[PDB]
RNA sequence: GGCGGGGGGGCGAGCCCGAGGGGCUCUCGCUUCUGGCGCCAAGCGCCCGCCCGGCCGGGCGCGACCCGCUCCGGGGACAGU
RNA sequence: AGUCGGUCCUGAGAGAUGGGCGAGCGCCGUUCCGAAGGGACGGGCGAUGGCCUCCGUUGCCCUCGGCCGAUCGAAAGGGAG
């Protein structure tokens, strides 16, 4: 055991994985943030009707916790339409207005029925 | 065969590089490695009392041995049969009326207070004391006091080794108390050899300075201060 | 009353030292087997200006004996080494200029720099541009030796210390008047904010024990001992004499 | 370029055919062929020559 | 039985046997850090007096401070 | 990161007797004409399942000497506190 | 908004553990009195699962891995499009 290295450094020594022996909140706690509670508004006014007409892109408000990939997430989820892309911004007066465009194929002008605005 | 060389490296200064050598004395340990290392030197500087250096005269290597297997067969009850014999003989006793099925039963006696109130008595008969018990106060009152009451005691090495006969880590003494049948012609046939060394030249070992050695690296220097010394003299 | 100038040092505060472009300091080999041995080969890179000195500063190569690797080291540039030179250090080193070798294998006359105090600082003593310490006078039992340092106190220091041979090149570099006050100021901006001499007696009576008075003048007598408080060791501390010099 | 655009070349828009490629500047290539030849040749000569120091004398 | 002896012999603290064992320890704790753990008291007499009892639940720190 | 001791070495004159030989006592060590490279072992001595006396992958020793109580130098019972 | 920028990086400095000090909240301090790497590819065995051909996952083992110390510090410096 012929040590030819000039210092004494720390031995690698096992180390165990943990294992507990109870659960330490009894449950999961369940995500509050579902695909109802991200998607709260859609927007029906002048500009962002202009939006429905010529872009194919509904506008939405979402909660600010959320992101790009839960609002398209929640839009196919509850619509079954599918999303290009996501362009959000956090509106100032607090919201996160989301305007979202859809595919090629889906219609914005029928959708729009079908949710009211 | 054919085309194999030796390229012979020269090792030298300010050529072909070092090899993987020894390096153990020259590795920066830790900080518990240093004091446990220069502790065990510390006691070979400075001039211990005789008090003290009682130990490091041990008992040699054959007579202990002969002492172990002497001290194997006394070994108390393990908690395993001190279950078994309780739970045994309580049985015994109210099956056939055993009033006493057990007359004495000898063994050592284990601690320091077990031992030290026998040797005050009388009433132990050989005195084995551990070597490495590290506050040294729990030692340097027996081999005074065995030498007044007149118990002969051994200094043997191991407090691990004392423990091994009683089950436990360390345990720092063991009186032989209660000798059997066959035992006590073993046991003056040892009492001899530990007056031999210990009881006797008690006024030896009461003046005993250990220590006061310095390192081979400054005695190497004197010894050469000899040869030039013995060059003024030659 | 307030605290002085020279009390006002002491805490770092806008006196530390302007040390960011400097090069890195300037030290020799720390003592191994093979200098003390033998010598070892190097090769002078490249020689650099360190800011905040005067003296310029060399940068040596080698090779480690112990691991496959370069290493780069800083000397001091003594006078005359050129880039691609093979100083050669160590304690059978072949006495040349630029080649450190100890003090008990020179010969008494030898004309030395950047030699140490105790052996193993890696270079202490005559390190500034244009100075030399000068061994004479060996003990050969006793391992000692006595040098002129460049003040002329011949100081004896222990015989297994190492001494870049030569002179500091920027030898004679005050020769220069500095002659306008921005290269007086260029000069100490490069190095510590020192420059202020304020002097003692303009400054008002809180900040400095000189000043007041309705003439500009003195009026304590300038020769403070060393057993004095701090913020008062002003003017000539402790001076064992005083007035223009006259011969020696 | 710059060295994060160095990513995208190819491994010819990087260096040269040589040996020490794109490294040394082809003038001390050829004196690095030239000074450990010269040296080389004078450890041998240097060995031989000793070896004969060792031999007469 | 020898808790008295312990308490003699750490009684008298300026004798040749113990002056030895008070300057080593002196020495032996000095290089350690400012607190740590000793495993069991060094006076097994005197923690048992102040109430120790040698089972779980009794840590010893050996502890450091400056004179003056 | 090679410290002090003991062994190794005539490619050494040492310092002597003296015939081969003797170590009384020393010397230290395997790098200086050049802006080159250098690590991660060659080689040997061994023990293995391998193929009938063979063939493939492994292991150790020596190559890189033994022991030892501080890493090596520098102070020193002063400085210091 | 991948391609405008913050994010990332270090600069002067600011800052925890180790350690020191302190009646004390804590201050000094930034490599200093330190067992401060948890990574690696490859050899090896042991388990495991897929399509147990072969892969894939860990257990520990031989080897390197100056860890030159964390971490913060620029919407004008460095910074792919
Ligand atoms: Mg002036
Ligand atoms: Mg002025
Ligand atoms: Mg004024
Ligand atoms: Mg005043
Ligand atoms: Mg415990
Ligand atoms: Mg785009
Ligand atoms: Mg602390
Ligand atoms: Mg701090
Ligand atoms: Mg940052
Ligand atoms: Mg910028
Ligand atoms: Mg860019």
């Amino acid at each position: 055991k012929i040590r030819t290295s000039p210092t004494f450094r720390r031995p690698k020594t096992l180390r165990l994985r943990r294992q507990p022996k109870y659960p330490r909140k009894s449950a999961p706690r369940r995500n509050k943030l579902d695909h109802y509670a991200i998607i709260k508004f859609p927007l029906t006014t002048e500009s962002a009707m202009k939006k429905i007409e010529d872009n194919n892109t509904l506008v939405f408000i979402v909660d600010v916790k959320a992101n790009k990939h839960q609002i398209k997430q929640a839009v196919k989820k509850l619509y079954d339409i599918d999303v290009a892309k996501v362009n959000t911004l956090i509106r100032p007066d607090g919201e996160k207005k989301a305007y979202v465009r859809l595919a090629p194929d889906y219609d914005a002008l029928d959708v729009a029925n079908k949710i009211g605005i | 065969n054919p085309l194999f060389e030796k390229r012979p490296k020269n090792f030298g200064i300010g050529q072909d590089i070092q090899p993987k050598r020894d390096l153990t004395r020259f590795v920066k340990w830790p900080r518990y490695i240093r004091l446990q290392r220069q502790r065990a030197i510390l006691y070979k500087r400075l001039k211990v009392p005789p008090a003290i250096n009682q130990f490091t005269q041990a008992l040699d290597r054959q007579t202990a041995t002969q002492l172990l297997k002497l001290a194997h067969k006394y070994r108390p009850e393990t908690k395993q049969e001190k279950k078994q014999r309780l739970l045994a003989r309580a049985e015994k006793k109210a099956a056939g009326k055993g009033d006493v099925p057990t007359k004495r039963p000898p063994v050592l006696r284990a601690g320091v207070n077990t031992v030290t109130t026998l040797v005050e008595n009388k009433k132990a008969q050989l005195v084995v004391i551990a070597h490495d018990v590290d506050p040294i106060e729990l030692v340097v009152f027996l081999p005074a006091l065995c030498r007044k009451m007149g118990v002969p005691y051994c200094i043997i090495k191991g407090k691990a080794r004392l423990g091994r006969l009683v089950h436990r880590k360390t345990c720092t003494t063991v009186a032989f108390t209660q000798v059997n049948s066959e035992d006590k012609g073993a046991l003056a046939k040892l009492v001899e050899a530990i007056r031999t060394n210990y009881n006797d030249r008690y006024d030896e070992i009461r003046r005993h300075w250990g220590g006061n050695v310095l390192g081979p690296k400054s005695v190497a220097r004197i010894a050469k201060l000899e040869k030039a010394k013995a060059k003024e003299l030659a | 009353g307030r605290v002085i100038r020279g009390q006002r040092k002491g805490a770092g505060s806008v006196f530390r030292a302007h040390v960011k472009h400097r090069k890195g300091a300037a030290r020799l080999r720390a003592v191994d087997f093979a200098e003390r041995h033998g010598y070892i080969k190097g090769i002078v890179k490249d020689i650099i200006h360190d800011p905040g000195r005067g003296a310029p500063l060399a940068k040596v190569v080698f090779r480690d004996p112990y691991r496959f690797k370069k290493r780069t080291e800083l000397f001091i540039a003594a006078e005359g080494i050129h880039t691609g030179q093979f100083v050669y250090c160590g304690k059978k080193a072949q006495l040349n200029i630029g080649n450190v070798l100890p003090v008990g294998t020179m010969p008494e006359g030898t004309i030395v720099c950047c030699l140490e105090e105790k052996p193993g600082d890696r270079g202490k003593l005559a390190r500034a541009s244009g100075n030399y310490a000068t061994v004479i006078s060996h003990n050969p039992e006793t391992k000692k030796t006595r040098v002129k340092l460049p003040s002329g106190s011949k100081k004896v220091i222990s015989s297994a210390n190492r001494a870049v041979v030569g002179v500091v090149a920027g030898g004679g570099r005050i020769d220069k008047p500095i002659l306008k006050a921005g290269r007086a100021y260029h000069k100490y901006k490069a190095k510590r904010n020192c420059w202020p001499r304020v002097r003692g007696v303009a400054m008002n009576p809180v900040e400095h024990p000189f000043g007041g008075g309705n003439h500009q003048h003195i009026g304590k007598p300038s020769t403070i001992r060393r057993d004095a408080p701090a913020g008062r060791k002003v003017g000539l501390i402790a001076a064992r004499r005083t007035g223009r010099l006259r011969g020696t | 370029v710059r060295p994060k655009v160095l990513m995208r070349l190819s491994k010819t828009k990087k260096h040269v055919s040589r040996a020490y490629g794109g490294s040394m500047c082809a003038k001390c290539v050829r004196d690095r062929i030239k000074r450990a030849f010269l040296i080389e040749e004078q450890k041998i000569v240097v060995k031989v020559l000793k070896a004969q120091a060792q031999s007469q004398k | 039985g020898a808790y008295k002896y312990i308490q003699e012999l750490w009684r008298k603290k300026q004798s040749d046997v113990m002056r030895f064992l008070l300057r080593v320890r002196c020495w032996q704790y000095r290089q350690l850090s400012a607190l740590h753990r000793a495993p069991r008291p060094t006076r097994p007499d005197k923690a048992r007096r102040l109430g120790y009892k040698a089972k779980q639940g009794y840590v010893i720190y050996r502890i450091r401070v400056r004179r003056g």
